[PDB]
């Protein structure tokens, strides 16, 4: 085989490469030569004969992104009394797996998105954690970290970790939109 | 404080395109006829579209042509030099 | 000058 | 400066070895690759052995011979250097068929 | 210092030196890599081995999805047409061919080969080669017209949508309305079933088909409905360009209050999303300075034509009709801006290259060199009559007769005897002979301008009122009917008081006119009342003259399309 | 400090870290899950080497004086290579 | 090969004229005068507007005395600032300024107030500042005997910081200077070879470790002197 | 200049006139940049220059004009040579 | 007339 | 020329066979092309043939080095590149 376009079948080359996204969104554990496979095939599937299967790479990506991010908040819910130290450790696990997966979708990320509305895979990870699990909830997730911060001049220190690890949260979600760096962030927590 | 400053015209182009010269070498009419009588008065003049050519040169393109000679919009002096 | 601009 | 490759049967390693190291040098840049010792392992140019102490630059390494454009190549034994696969052909166009 | 060049760069140097043994090999390779190499093609000089890979549709299906790279696209296809390559009509011929022959093959492989056809007719028609955007669009119609359910209907009334486009700036207006109709039959049958369709599109094109047919009074009628078809979903193209068509009719129906609403939103938004140096940004640029030289503000029109040219020169190429367009507005916006300066030696050159452009690109005969042939001769009139030569002048006085009698060919083949446009030729012949000593037929042309322009436009215009101060400006200072000529003047300031405040600048015209008719009739009485009021005039506009370009006038997000939209409905 | 890249055919290719940072996607390659294995289906041994030359020809002639030479791409090897550049984004 | 001659003369020639020796301005006159008539006007066009520039310094410099005196608002530059501007396109002291540099607030009011004066007495005329030929003569006085000390901007940005501390480090220095490395190796060497600033680190090369302090027991014979 | 200097009309005479003067100029500085100040073809532009100057009724720098380029010509090519001859032909013609 | 050619 | 001067780059390092080959290709096509008068898409093929001469200093790379700095030299005058016809003719002298 070479780099030449051919007539791959999306649905196989789907699959396969649902299990490393799976693996990379909670940073679990990827196979580096697993990895390389996969760029081997994020190369063939924008590239395929005799349409270029980009568009519906990035149109199944997005649907595997937002149930993914549907089921975690699904989590969220569920876990009542706990949902900013849960959230704290899931949104850095998601961070990372956002920052792996823009390393994973490169050649889309180049090649088509560029070309064209639509948004860049690492950033489009980001985006949909705001505009699918932060708009559901954006009031309760916030009147604790003020109440957090109020008493700790009240004497009820809040955690570190807990409490610094959202307030830059709002701040990296707000990456890709290059007007507002820190719009977003300040007008919601601050 | 004994200082050095080297003074120069801020326009970028550095060529005044219609006598090819430098912009801040004489022109080629002060450095033809008026080398040897007259030359301290050759200044440039710039334009709305903000190209600066010397003003003896593009008083000498205006006689015949009233665009710039470089993009091809109507001449109008904004700033000279003196 | 004696005219206008043509329509 | 000398820029040139080292392979090993299947492998090419990329060094940026000055004219004024030796192979000595070269030999500790393989060990801090490839872990052998340079009593172990010897480096042969085409068919001819290079003495430890013989500096390179009077072994045919020169800059225009080395460039890292095409930079000159080494065979390196612990020769039988497998082919590096080379293109298809193209057609000599002007060729009568 | 030196920066190493890109491996890709290198290898597409090296691919294209090796085009012989490897010209078929290139188009296998991937969409991205077809337009660098044929880039490189044209890159080089190469423009014959680009020519015969752009002529093929099956390679230029595949570099048309370069999406990203498609401003140089538009400067290659075009520097093949000025190469002497008819890339356009070998595209339109091929589509023909492959539709006639997958006309009756699966629905599938039809909406592909509709899908092919709505963006190389969309291209056609960005690059300004209507008519042979017109045998594409065509073709696509058949397609999307041989089959009858509900997936085809949608691509039969888009199809018609953009044909309706490539006929209005082709001049091919008589089939304008017949494409009408055929899409109002599409639509109202698609009501039928159930399933909606945007009418923005649609009538934004009889708002272009009406304004060049200069029925201005339906054409605004027609640009209500299309702002009320406005919704959210909308692309910024359908959003551009029927605000742009709302601007031009609202323009000539003497509304400028919503007008300037309408076109500074349009230049906002095509500016925001298009860009700076986008060909849709160019024509919304190019209208926009339509109805700064409409509005008497020319100081900041000249330098929006400037700035659509610049845009449309820059990206296609030289010889295009785009370039055309943008050369004859600016040669009649420079015409009007030196008009009392008298320096036309830039509006000639723009006027002198939009008909060396139009008679290499289209034929003898056709409608837009109605336009770029009277604005030559405007410029052809006051280098004339300023001209220090009397036999030079007299030749330019023959060529402007020649000009002015072929563009009134042109428009009287076109549309008639009784319309706008004629009647605008008609005033600018009869404007000619004032200075060609033809009076006794100028008067009656002056006189026919002015039946027909009140007959359609009306007494509320200031078209009829240059007409108006042409006649009277023939009657004063040549024909010597100084009693006759005075009720004419008053006509002229009266109404362009009306409309454009006290500092018009077409009353300096009347004043110094009817100052020189009443200087020999006697009354020094209103001769020295109206010196008073002209040094009025004089300061007046030494004070507007509006430093400020109109870039920064459209300044940044002033209110988004919902505001526009109601309220420029409220407003009617 | 070397980072090993894996041809299609089997060919080991041992470039310093820097060097191998000039292709876009090579960062993507060495990013992610964790001397670094990287291994290609596609890009066969050839144009590798040329890739892995070109390397060492960006790296020492990046921001030079002098008038860069230009890079020996050979016209057999070109279209193979061209796929690769592409795709390595080198 | 006369016109080579003029490359070695004319940077030679800016040498002399810009640090204040010469027999004679009529001398200068009198030489570039005399190669006009041997060699011709454009020969010495460049040349001649060297020596022009210098006669333009005195007739630049009284106005500007003249500018600082007619000023709404009290200004005092507070050193003895002499300025004589030169045109770009005929001196050779253009070279390559690819180091960039930033004056202290000692000599930032007097270069930023010659702006606003030059910008209005001279249209569309910008300054490019060569802070590598400005000499300055500064007051000395951190010790027990004020000395008096010529030494350059790029010298003074190292006297500067320290003489309103004595303890500076070449970390802080390095940075505030925003100027090239290589350069500051021999910058401060030239001040220890007249014994200016002691060498208060162990390591005999100067590097960016090597924080230095001024020296308390400076002595000169003479009272005036040219640090070289 | 010969038909600006053979026409009647002002108009037409002053403006082919500053033609030939922006091409003389333009010529005048192409030749000082490639050859140089003292050279027989840039001594030729001074003299086409002065021949021209004489035709626009500016006869001042007309003669400064025919001793620069005599001061060139002489020079290089001796006191006495065919263009030399020339340009004091056209300094005549311009003094008497 | 008047001059000589140009040189 | 750029083909031309792509093709000897690759092959430098090659025989002496096809060296010959590549001089003759450039001196019959630098000659057409000087002929032609494209004189500066004529020293591209020139400066790629003398690059070529020089690779290996045997004797008819050396008595070729001359023809291709003559003919070198030649579409230098009529370019008007008279400031680098002098060291083409250096060179000239170093190989004779
Ligand atoms: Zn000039
Ligand atoms: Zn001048
Ligand atoms: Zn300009």
């Amino acid at each position: 085989t070479s780099l030449k376009p051919r007539v791959v079948d999306f649905d196989e080359t789907w699959n396969k490469l649902l299990t490393t996204i799976k693996a990379v969104v909670m940073l679990e554990y990827v196979e580096r030569a697993t990895w390389n496979d996969r760029f081997s095939d994020i190369y063939a599937l924008c590239v395929a004969y005799p349409e270029p299967l980009g568009e519906r790479l990035y149109t199944e990506t997005k649907i595997f992104l937002e149930n993914h991010v549907r089921h975690l908040h699904k989590r969220v819910l569920e876990s009542e009394e706990q949902v900013l130290v849960m959230y704290h450790r899931y949104w850095e696990e998601y961070s990372k797996g956002a920052d792996y997966m823009d390393c994973l979708y490169r050649y889309l990320n180049t090649q088509f998105i560029k070309k064209n509305p639509l948004m860049e895979i690492g950033e489009l990870a980001l985006d949909m954690w705001r505009k699918l699990m932060v708009e559901p909830l954006q009031a309760i997730l916030i009147r604790m970290l003020l109440r957090e911060i109020k008493n700790d001049r009240g004497g009820e220190d809040p955690n570190q970790k807990v409490i610094h690890g959202v307030i830059n949260s709002f701040v990296h979600v707000e990456q890709y939109k290059k007007k507002f760096p820190l719009k977003f962030y300040q007008e919601i927590f601050e | 404080w004994n200082a050095v400053a080297l003074w120069a015209w801020d326009i970028v182009v550095d060529n005044c395109a219609i006598c090819r010269n430098h912009i801040m070498d004489l022109c080629i009419e002060c450095q033809a006829n008026q080398a040897s009588a007259t030359s301290e008065e050759c200044t440039v003049a710039w334009g709305v579209c903000n190209h600066a050519f010397h003003f003896h040169c593009i008083s000498r393109w205006l006689k015949t042509r009233q665009v710039c000679p470089l993009d091809n919009r109507e001449w109008e002096f904004q700033k000279y030099g003196h | 000058l004696t005219r206008n601009k043509g329509p | 400066d000398v820029f040139l490759m080292i392979r090993r049967h299947k492998t090419t390693i990329f060094t940026d070895a000055k004219e004024s190291s030796t192979v000595f040098e070269l030999k500790r840049i393989v060990e801090g690759i490839l872990k052998r010792p340079p009593d172990e392992q010897r480096l042969y140019k085409d068919d001819q052995l290079l003495d430890d102490g013989k500096t390179l630059g009077e072994c045919g390494f020169t800059s225009q011979t080395a460039r890292p454009q095409a930079p000159a190549t080494v065979g390196l034994a612990f020769l039988c250097i497998e082919p590096f696969s080379s293109p298809p052909e193209l057609p000599d166009v002007m060729k009568p068929q | 210092e030196w920066i190493p060049e890109t491996l890709y760069n290198t290898a597409i140097s090296a691919v294209v030196d090796n085009y012989i043994r490897s010209r078929r090999d290139i188009r296998s390779l991937p969409e991205n890599i077809q337009f660098d190499v044929y880039y490189k093609l044209y890159q080089q000089g190469r423009l014959c081995q680009l020519g015969s890979e752009f002529c093929e549709l099956e390679v230029f299906a595949k570099v048309l999805r370069a999406l990203d790279k498609r401003h140089l696209l538009h400067h290659c296809f075009q520097a093949l047409m000025d190469h002497g390559v008819k890339v356009a009509s070998v595209l339109a011929y091929s589509f023909s061919r492959r539709c006639s022959y997958i006309a009756e093959s699966d629905a599938a492989v039809k909406e592909k080969a509709i899908q092919v056809g709505f963006v190389l007719g969309g291209f056609l028609s960005d690059a300004g080669w209507y008519s042979d955007a017109e045998k594409v669009f065509l073709s696509c119609l058949q397609l999307c017209t041989l089959h009858d359910e509900m997936l085809h209907w949608f691509r039969a009334v888009e199809c018609c949508v953009r044909l309706l486009h490539v006929r209005n700036g082709n001049c091919k207006y008589h089939l304008g309305e017949e494409t009408f109709k055929l899409a109002q039959t599409y639509m109202d049958k698609l009501s039928k079933h159930g399933q909606q369709a945007n009418k923005a599109a649609l009538y934004g094109e009889l708002c272009a088909l009406l304004f060049a047919k200069s029925h201005y009074d339906e054409a605004y009628k027609w640009c209500i409905e299309a702002m009320k078809e406005i919704t959210a979903g909308l692309p910024v193209k359908v959003v551009v360009d029927v605000l742009r068509q709302a601007s031009k009719a609202c323009v000539v129906k003497r509304e400028f209050k919503k007008a300037e609403q309408l076109i500074k939103h349009a230049v906002y938004l095509a500016r925001d999303h298009f860009g700076s140096k986008h060909p849709k940004y160019s024509d919304t640029l190019l209208d926009y300075g339509f109805y700064l030289l409409n509005v008497d503000n020319i100081c900041q029109s000249v330098a929006i034509y400037q700035a659509a040219l610049d845009i449309r020169q820059s990206v296609f190429g030289g010889k295009n009709i785009h370039v055309a367009t943008a050369h004859e507005d600016l040669a009649y916006s420079s015409y009007v801006h030196q008009y009392s300066s008298g320096k036309f030696d830039n509006a000639l050159f723009h006027a002198e290259r939009a008909i060396g452009i139009i008679t290499h690109i289209l034929p003898e005969d056709h409608l837009l060199l109605a336009s770029s042939k009277r604005v030559k001769a405007l410029i052809l009139e006051e280098i004339a009559i300023d001209c220090h030569n009397k036999e030079t002048e007299q030749r330019l006085l023959q060529e402007a007769h020649d000009l002015h009698l072929s563009s009134l060919q042109l428009a009287k083949k076109a549309f008639g005897e009784f319309n706008v446009q004629t009647a605008k030729h008609y005033g600018n012949l009869g404007r000619l002979y004032q200075s060609m000593r033809k009076f006794k037929e100028a008067e009656e042309m002056h006189i026919k301008a002015i039946q027909i322009k009140e007959q359609l436009l009306g007494q509320e215009d200031y078209e009829v009122a240059l007409s108006v101060g042409h006649l009277a400006s023939l009657y004063n200072y040549d024909m010597n009917q100084y009693e006759n000529a005075e009720k004419l003047y008053l006509r002229s300031i009266a109404i362009g008081k009306k409309l454009f405040g006290e500092g018009y600048s077409g009353l300096e015209y009347d004043y110094r006119g009817l100052i020189k008719l009443y200087n020999s009739i006697g009354n020094y009485e209103k001769v020295f009342e109206y010196h008073n009021v002209l040094s009025n005039w004089n300061r007046l506009r030494d004070r507007q003259y509006s430093v400020t370009d109109a870039l920064e006038d459209v300044s940044t997000s002033p209110q988004s399309t919902e505001e526009v939209v109601q309220s420029f409905l409220i407003s009617q | 400090m070397y980072v090993k890249l894996i041809s299609s055919d089997g060919h080991e290719f041992i470039v310093k870290r820097e060097h191998a940072l000039t292709s876009g996607t090579i960062k993507a390659m060495l990013s992610g899950p964790g001397t670094n294995e990287v291994n290609f289906r596609e890009i066969p041994s050839h144009v590798l080497s040329k890739v892995c030359m070109y390397f060492t020809y960006k790296v020492r002639y990046t921001n030079s004086s002098t008038e860069i030479p230009e890079f020996p791409i050979a016209p057999e090897i070109a279209l193979e290579l061209l796929m690769a550049a592409n795709f390595l984004d080198c | 090969d006369k016109d080579v001659f003029q490359k070695f003369y004319a940077r030679m020639l800016a040498k002399r004229l810009i640090h204040g020796l010469s027999m004679s301005m009529d001398s200068e006159e009198a030489m570039i005068n005399k190669l006009k008539q041997a060699c011709g006007y454009e020969f010495t066009s460049k040349l001649h507007r060297m020596y022009t520039d210098m006669s333009v310094s005195a007739d630049l410099n009284n106005k500007f005395n003249n500018f600082i005196k007619n000023q709404d608002t009290v200004i005092d530059l507070g050193i003895s600032f002499q300025i004589y501007v030169l045109q770009a396109g005929a001196w050779p002291l253009t070279q390559a300024p690819s180091s960039t540099f930033a004056i202290p607030q000692e000599l930032e009011k007097s270069v930023q107030m010659f702006e606003l004066f030059y910008s209005q007495h001279f249209s569309g005329r910008k300054l490019t500042w060569l802070h590598y030929l400005c000499t300055g003569e500064v007051k000395m006085n951190y010790l027990g005997k004020p000395y008096v000390a010529m030494v350059t901007t790029y010298q003074m940005a190292v006297l500067l910081a320290f003489n309103n501390s004595e303890t500076v480090s070449y970390k802080e220095l390095q940075d505030s200077t925003q100027m090239n490395e290589k350069e500051l190796t021999k910058t401060i060497k030239s001040l220890l070879d007249v014994k200016m600033i002691n060498h208060d680190s162990e390591k005999e090369d100067i590097d960016a470790e090597s924080s230095f302090s001024l020296n308390m027991n400076f002595s000169s014979k003479r009272t005036k002197f040219k640090i070289t």
